[PDB]
RNA sequence: AGAGGGAACCCACU
């Protein structure tokens, strides 16, 4: 009636992307990670748009919609950071926000490109991915673009541009022993990475009383977060979901008893 | 007693709207006579209208 | 005679059957959530009526 | 318009990929679609149903 | 002016368990009005159960219904116990249900309903609990060694409310099973039995949940009552549901494919029609055509060279049809009754066939050739519209020509008869609207 | 206030109930200016 | 047992009873060819009236 | 001076031609 | 009429990568060698390149309303 | 126009609770626990950590809206337990082990690096 | 010939120079039933069985007997003709960058898209029909599958975390126009801020928003019933005749342009810009007549993935397939996913016979991917393996016209007609519904007799 | 502080 002792095993490690291995667990909880992973990982993104000017040839919630979308450094202060309802700043603040300028006038007679490296913030530690550049909108002679940004807390639930990650690739049961999917023709498909079998052999004989194990991952950065970091992330946000659940409900059971 | 719909608002929804608003033909028979034999499709369209690009409805 | 005589005269567009008030009109989606008698309805519609 | 090049046409604030072909009416662009008729001067034979005439020849 | 005092009226917003009429115009019959409870959702649009899309004749590409609030308590109580969707269950015009399982919901309930399905223990609970009407008591598994193993018929039966009795049989039931042997221990499982509200055996299909007299719905219809029959409609839907997010269904290019083996027989099929179409061209051109009983030469000859042409559609179309496989996702969505069918899975697979216009074979449109690309009074096959490609290998050009010419008499029949039939509706109902 | 001209592009003080035309262009049609207060965008 | 199909020689030849027969079958003919089914209560209703 | 390899290359080429010079708005 | 900053479907960036594909493009790479040089794997980020149409260097061919 | 803002899939507003529990009166030693604005992130992981608890008898979770935020699971016990132990106990027990995964985790990744 | 016309530039040799030759003939209609034609030259003219041997004139390509609208549909020979008629049909109501001009062109409505692509999977017609400069339409990874019965019948279930990166994105324009007149000797219109004192009839709504001229300027966020151009008419102490947005509009002023008409009178257009995000209930087709409105939408981690983390942007259902007989869908997603595999942009001319399901899955097969384009699916609420594999690549699609916050509409009392005192038509004039003839029958045929004496006596017009 | 019209024609949706 207790838990299992999952064990991990790392593969690659670069800096986009992990892949590791976890054994001895459920496929609830890998599955439960694996959707962490994309919408319960908090980062840093643009999320309030004020623009001045405007002349070039894209309106001004396209320009807000492409600043929004572009990722930014989120490595160590997103923890620091504060959600912007939960705290005591109205409007903005250094606490609940940063604040990103954008001052760019094409006076030269080839077009300028207006990349992310243009935008400047205030904190040294927010960075646009710039240690190429993302275009943001190119202009003509003549043509101008101010504005400010801010930038809040968020995850993927709220909004994509929160997505920490890149897709994730998630794979139990390479070799189709469990029979969880059922080839018509087994002879018609190409075999896994993980595969274990030779070449002459489709598939492995079914397992009748075998359970799912041994959950393979592939977890691919945008650049916003460490690949390594988002899963220890992940883990943190899903273990104080369930500290918070226990925590209601036993104030719960003690109210109601 | 004049002839109605000869001139149209040209369609600027989309590029293949405006191209086949300006490659349109009109037959004057009339949408509340109700015969199969003019609406048909005829052997002799071959190459000459496209066979596929017709209204659903009364036209 | 032209205002009594047709359809959308006086008899068969406007006592026969008339615009009535209290009706809404929208797109239809599925919903398998749903029992066979309810029906979803949006917010603001359900706020104007 | 007529035989302008494409960065002419940019400068009179027009689409190089416009085809033309339409009037300009008030303001409003309008297009006249081909009508279809009988071909005239030409000798043909039909056969009505209910009328007096067995076989009519028409010009 | 917000002091409230009894006998006065408020006009309150709509909200949860109103009462109101929906409609889909045009109005052809009394099921296209029928009264709903209003559950509130957020976006813009009105939603609905599959199960009653059919009565409005309603499908969610771009369709759009009205909504009719009644405003009085009388009205209410008119609506809710006269036009209710559970008391239109059973249509009076031909003393048959006029709501079914439709697509998706009738798809998985075959397959739910196969024999070799079997269901494991969370897979199980999973299932029960979208079941509105389950006593909370878990049934014995078919199987309880060496694992515990439920089967779909059990759990199907859980859904069958009360102690309905009713037998019916599947669409792929053989016609010598009943005179033979086996008669009741069914081979294919392809005979329903419905005793006591379980599920005995048997695979549900269109004839058993669909909207035809005799049916497991109308059945429940007539002994139970609408509001358990709508629970039990509920039900289905849900736990079906539920349960196609683990089975899955697609379709693809690999069931629209066949095997080499049944490619050369239906070419072979072909070769020899038009080889038999050429034969009686060479004996009509040479005077040997003895007409038949009561016909002309051109209509002995029409209707030699249709019935070759019809013939051998008619072969390939077994022949494409018994290459099927058992996993087959077209033979799948024919066999539930969801949609599609053989002739359809013909089409696709071996021959498109001979096309009509008028329902006549393709006229001479030019002077004595239908096409400027044909030679001057030919009567084969390929001169007067017979596509002996599928879809798959596409239709060639002249054929493609010719399919278009035949689908724009169906196109203009669909455009024309509306009219025809609303006057005739409209003359009908003003004859007879007092009759009572 | 001022207006942009047609194809001058020039910024030129205008009289309001006064017939519209350009400072130095022919042209007979101008366009308004952007406000000066603020808008606020949401990137969602 | 001889029969026509037009109503209106069946009514003058042999009465209003056989036409109403006629017109009863005819009715049912033309609905039933289809293969689609309609309670009798409606087609005799149409034809008393 | 034939072509009966390559066909498809010649008769797109020559369906260009036709539509660089013609257009598709020219019988208006 | 720009490119996308994120691919639709998995959220890559592939904002910064089209002047590079133009670049290899004019280099007289394969389109697919190009893709595969840029690192895009997925068929979901090598559509986001390959159907990419750029209307704004039509849409900067007209002379600015403003200074 | 009818666009719910995206922070309501995830944030109780005033007068909810986050967690509810009603007793189920057709069958003995079950409970029904309504938990707000949560989703199948947390259900299933709930679900199969009861499963094995050989005291519980029943186990599972649903969603009855994908529009709406709530789920419903209901939890069977055998006599003498209760489906409100078996709940504690389960998220402990998901608790223990995330926390045995983030460590070993946390030992891979300074194994892998520099190592 | 073809040498020359490869070299078309910098030779001055053209279809005119072909024609002038004798290699190419005009035939109409007449002199076509006089003619002997071929689809091939050489596969129809070599050595066989003798057909004819007295051919007179050939095709230059068969594909060109379809017309703009059917030249954009990939294998339109695999389809239905029923399924190509709605195509050509639905392609003129396709949402795209309609023109290049459009930022200076005052329409009265316009609908311009974000992120158009040219397809994967084109016809060679395209490229005449300028379809690549111009599209109108988003190549989608497209799975078919039945997930959560969301997409039943017609119904498209939608990817969140697409939609909320820009995918089907698009800007709705609408322009408004007032024209000031001095149609009284004594009446005159002119443009000015309305003052509440000064002026007769003034509103609910509020002016502050309007400047002295009576014009509101470029860049202001503006609702329902807010006012854009203030006019009053002096009243013989003035009239105000201001026009106000469209019900529910909710947009910002684009631009403001002020001219004199031919009159000599003062002349003002307003463009008015609003963002359509996707929502349940906007209309999406593919090019293949398979036409549905979105019925729900889920994130990321909710839509089902492969191994390899790609989620479907679009899941249709399968049920849409069997019975329309669309198969050239299901190719232009093979061809797609071979395309975007190899780094080519796939051809799908109509008669081209060097194009085979077979070879296109003997080229699929190469790159790692089931030949028939099946993938091993996961389930995204649960992790398990779906048992059927899922049909699954990128298809052509297009947004129409046709959104649900143009065609949502309530009532509960508002305006009536001046003559008959029965509620008004139309959504813009907050209308109401008719109980027409058919549902007043249908209601008798119910036998709510007071339902419907309420519909047709208290909810429209009651009187004594 | 409930403004505020109508006819015709064309296109389009189910
Ligand atoms: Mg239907
Ligand atoms: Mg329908
Ligand atoms: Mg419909």
């Amino acid at each position: 009636p207790y838990a299992n002792q999952p064990t991990v095993r790392i593969t690659e490690l670069t800096d986009e992307n992990v892949k590791f291995i976890i054994e001895n667990t459920d496929l609830a909880v890998a599955n439960s990670i694996r959707r962490v992973f994309i919408a319960e990982v908090p980062i840093i993104a643009i999320d309030w748009v004020q623009i001045d000017a405007n002349s070039s040839v894209l309106h001004d919630e396209f320009i807000a919609h492409r600043l929004g979308l572009i990722p930014l450094t989120s490595d160590d202060i997103v923890d620091k950071l504060q959600y912007s309802r939960d705290c005591t700043c109205e409007e903005f603040c250094p606490e609940c926000s940063v604040e990103f300028t954008l001052d760019v006038r094409c006076n030269e007679d080839q077009t300028r490109h207006v990349t992310s490296r243009d935008l400047i913030s205030n904190s040294p530690r927010v960075i646009p991915v710039t240690s190429d550049d993302i275009l943001i909108v190119k202009l003509r002679k003549g043509q101008e673009l101010r504005l400010r940004a801010y930038a809040k807390k968020g995850f993927g639930k709220e909004h994509a541009k929160w997505n920490p990650t890149a897709g994730v690739a998630f794979e139990y049961d390479p070799d189709n022993a469990l029979r969880h999917t059922v080839y018509p023709k087994p002879e018609e498909w190409p075999k896994s990475e993980y595969s274990e079998l030779d070449e002459d052999e489709s598939q492995a004989p079914y397992d009748p009383n075998g359970k799912p194990e041994r959950f393979y991952y592939n977890v691919e950065s945008c650049g916003s977060l460490r690949p390594e970091t988002i899963v220890l992330s992940a883990l943190s946000g899903l273990k104080k979901k369930l500290s918070d659940l226990q925590t209601q409900l036993s104030h719960e059971i003690q109210s109601d008893v | 007693q004049a002839r109605a719909g000869v001139s149209q608002v040209l369609n600027r929804l989309t590029f293949a709207s405006t191209l086949s608003h300006l490659r349109r033909l009109n037959s004057p028979i009339g949408r509340d006579g109700k015969l199969a034999k003019p609406r048909q499709l005829h052997n002799t369209l071959w190459g000459m209208v496209c066979p596929a690009e017709t209204p659903e409805g009364h036209a | 005679k032209q205002r009594l005589k047709g359809k959308e005269g006086r008899v068969r567009g406007n006592l026969m059957g008339k615009r009535v008030d209290f009706s809404a009109r929208t797109v239809i989606t599925p919903d398998p959530n749903l029992s066979i008698d309810q029906v979803g309805v949006p917010r603001s519609i359900a706020a104007n009526m | 318009l007529n035989g302008l090049t494409d960065r002419d046409l940019c400068e009179l604030n027009e689409c190089p990929l416009d085809p033309g072909g339409y009037f300009i009416i008030n303001g409003s662009e309008k297009v006249l679609i081909a009508q279809e008729k009988m071909a005239t001067n030409t000798v043909y034979v039909f056969a009505k149903k209910d009328s007096k005439y067995a076989y009519t020849g028409e010009c | 002016d917000l002091h409230l005092q009894t006998g006065y009226k408020v006009e309150r917003h709509m909200c949860d368990g109103d009462i109101v009429i929906f409609n889909r115009q045009p109005t052809l019959h009394k099921m296209s009005m029928m009264g709903h409870r209003v559950r509130i959702l957020p976006w813009s649009t009105f939603r609905l159960n599959l199960s009653v899309t059919t009565p409005y004749n309603a499908d969610f590409d771009g369709d759009e219904m009205n909504l009719h609030l009644p405003q009085s308590l009388e009205t209410r109580a008119e609506i809710q116990e006269l036009a209710m969707v559970p008391r239109m269950i059973v249509t009076p015009q031909s003393n048959r249900p006029v709501m079914g399982i439709v697509q998706d919901t009738l798809t998985a309930v075959r397959k739910f309903t196969k024999r070799d399905v079997f269901l494991e223990r969370g897979e199980v609970m999973n299932l029960l609990m979208f079941l509105s009407t389950w006593d909370g008591k878990v049934p014995q598994p078919a199987i309880l060694k060496p694992r515990p193993l439920w089967t779909g018929k059990q759990i199907f039966s859980l859904i069958i409310p009360g102690h309905i009795n009713c037998i019916r049989t599947h669409s792929t039931h053989p016609d010598d099973e009943d005179s033979g042997p086996y008669k009741h221990i069914s081979p294919g499982d392809t005979k329903v039995v419905v005793e006591n509200g379980e599920l005995i055996m048997g695979i549900l299909c269109k004839k058993s949940l669909g909207t035809s007299a005799g049916s497991l719905v109308h059945i429940s219809y007539l002994e139970m009552g609408h509001d358990i029959t709508r629970l039990f409609y509920s039900n289905i839907q849900t736990v079906i549901n539920n349960w196609l997010l683990i089975e899955g269904h697609t379709i693809g290019i690999g069931d629209s494919i066949a095997d080499s083996k049944t490619y050369q027989d239906i070419q072979n099929t072909i070769k020899k029609a038009k080889q038999d179409v050429i034969e009686v061209i060479e004996k009509a051109h040479n005077n040997e055509l003895e007409p038949t009983p009561g016909n002309t030469l051109r209509q002995t000859f029409e209707n030699q060279v249709n019935r070759i042409l019809n013939d051998a559609r008619d072969k390939t179309g077994s022949s494409a049809q018994k290459s099927l496989s058992e996993y087959n996702n077209f033979k799948s969505m024919v066999v539930s009754g969801a949609k599609g069918s053989k002739i359809n899975i013909s089409q696709v697979i071996a021959v498109v066939g001979q096309q009509n216009v008028e329902g006549k074979r393709i006229p001479f449109g030019f002077k004595h050739r239908t096409l400027p690309h044909f030679i001057k009074d030919d009567y084969g096959p390929e001169s007067r519209g017979f596509v002996e490609n599928s879809y798959l290998a596409g239709l060639t050009p002249t054929e493609f020509f010719f399919h278009a010419m035949g689908g724009r008499e169906g196109l203009i029949d669909t455009a024309v008869k509306t009219a025809e039939t609303g006057y005739i509706q409209r003359r009908l109902i003003k004859s007879m609207e007092s009759v009572m | 206030m001022i207006y942009i001209c047609g194809e001058c592009h020039t910024e030129n003080e205008i009289k309001s109930r006064d017939p519209i035309r350009c400072r130095e262009c022919g042209y007979r049609i101008m366009y308004k200016k952007r406000t000066k207060r603020l808008v606020v965008f949401d990137a969602r | 047992r001889t029969t026509s199909n037009d109503i209106v020689e069946i009514f003058t030849v042999l009465g209003i009873e056989a036409v109403r027969k006629a017109l009863e079958r005819e009715l049912y003919h033309v609905i039933s060819f289809d293969g689609s089914y309609v309670n009798y209560r409606h087609l005799a209703l149409l034809c008393d009236t | 001076e034939i072509t009966p390899d390559l066909w498809q290359e010649a008769c797109w080429i020559v369906i260009s031609s036709y539509f660089d010079e013609k257009g598709l708005v020219r019988q208006q | 009429m720009i490119i996308p900053v994120r691919c639709f479907t998995c959220g890559k960036i592939v904002g910064n990568k089209w002047e590079a594909y133009l670049g290899l493009l004019q280099a007289e790479y394969t389109e697919g060698d190009a893709l595969d040089a840029l690192g895009l794997k997925r068929y979901c980020c090598r559509r986001m390149l390959l159907a990419h149409v750029d209307l704004i260097e039509k849409l900067l061919n007209y002379a600015p309303l403003e200074k | 126009m009818n666009a719910p803002p995206a922070f309501e899939s995830f944030l109780l507003f005033e007068g909810e609770k986050k967690i509810t529990i009603n007793k189920d009166t057709k069958v003995p030693n079950a409970c029904l626990f309504t938990i707000n604005k949560e989703d199948h992130t947390l259900g299933n992981i709930i679900k199969s950590q009861l499963l094995k608890d050989p005291q519980v008898l029943f186990a599972g979770y649903k969603v009855p809206h994908p529009l709406e935020h709530k789920i419903i699971i209901r939890v069977q016990t055998t006599p003498d337990y209760s489906p409100q132990e078996a709940f504690t106990n389960a998220i402990t027990d998901l608790i223990s082990e995330l926390s045995l995964l983030e460590e070993r985790f946390r030992v891979a990744i300074k194994d892998k690096q520099e190592g | 010939h073809i040498d020359q016309l490869k070299e078309r530039e910098y030779n001055n040799y053209s279809w005119q120079d072909l024609v002038a030759s004798g290699v190419v003939e005009y035939i109409d209609t007449l002199e076509e039933e006089t003619v002997m034609l071929a689809m091939t030259p050489d596969d129809l003219q070599e050595k066989e069985v003798a057909y004819c041997s007295t051919y007179t004139h050939c095709e230059i390509h068969p594909s060109m007997i379809l017309g703009v609208c059917a030249s954009i549909i990939p294998f339109p020979d695999h389809n239905q003709s029923p399924r190509n008629t709605y195509q050509s049909a639905m392609g003129k109501q396709a949402m795209g960058v309609y023109i290049t001009n459009f930022h200076v062109r005052m329409d009265t409505l316009a609908h311009v898209l974000y992120y158009p692509q040219k397809p994967l999977v084109t016809t060679r017609s395209m490229e005449y029909l300028r379809f690549r400069e111009l599209p109108a339409g988003i190549n989608s990874i497209v799975a078919i599958a039945s997930y959560t019965g969301y997409n039943q019948e017609d119904s498209v279930i939608m990817n969140r975390s697409a939609v909320d990166r820009g995918f089907f994105r698009s800007v709705f324009y609408r322009s408004y126009k007032e024209q000031e007149s001095k149609k009284g000797f004594d009446q005159e219109e002119v443009f000015e801020k309305p003052t509440r004192e000064t002026c007769q009839g003034m509103r609910h709504a509020i002016y502050d928003k309007l400047d002295d001229d009576g014009l509101i300027a470029p860049g202001v966020r503006v609702s329902g019933d807010d006012v854009i151009i203030g006019k009053t008419v002096t009243l013989p102490t003035k009239r105000d005749c201001s026009t106000f947005l469209r019900t529910s509009e909710t947009g910002i002023v684009d631009q403001v342009m002020v001219t004199l008409n031919q009159e000599g009178y003062k002349f003002c257009k307003i463009r008015v810009r609003s963002v359509r995000i996707p929502q349940i209930g906007d209309k999406f087709a593919s090019r293949h007549g398979q036409k549905g409105t979105c019925g729900i939408q889920y994130r990321q981690e909710d839509m089902p993935f492969t191994c390899e983390g790609i989620t479907p942007d679009i899941i249709i259902n399968p049920h849409a397939i069997p019975s329309r007989m669309t198969i050239g869908h299901l190719i232009e997603c093979l061809q797609g996913k071979v395309s975007a595999n190899k780094g080519e942009i796939g051809d799908a001319t109509p008669f081209n016979d060097a194009v085979n399901v077979q070879k296109i899955s003997n080229l699929l097969s190469d790159y790692g991917y089931h030949l028939r384009g099946n993938e091993v699916l996961y389930n995204g609420f649960t992790g398990r393996k779906i048992t059927s594999q899922i049909f699954i690549g990128p298809t052509y699609y297009q947004r129409l016209k046709h959104m649900v916050d143009d065609k949502i509409h309530s009532r509960a009392r508002g305006p009536i007609q001046i003559l008959n005192r029965q509620p008004m038509e139309g959504r813009s004039r907050d209308g109401g519904l008719r109980f027409g003839e058919m549902e007043r029958d249908c209601q008798i045929a119910h036998g709510a007799a007071q339902f419907l004496r309420e519909r047709l006596f208290e909810a429209s017009d009651p009187y004594q």
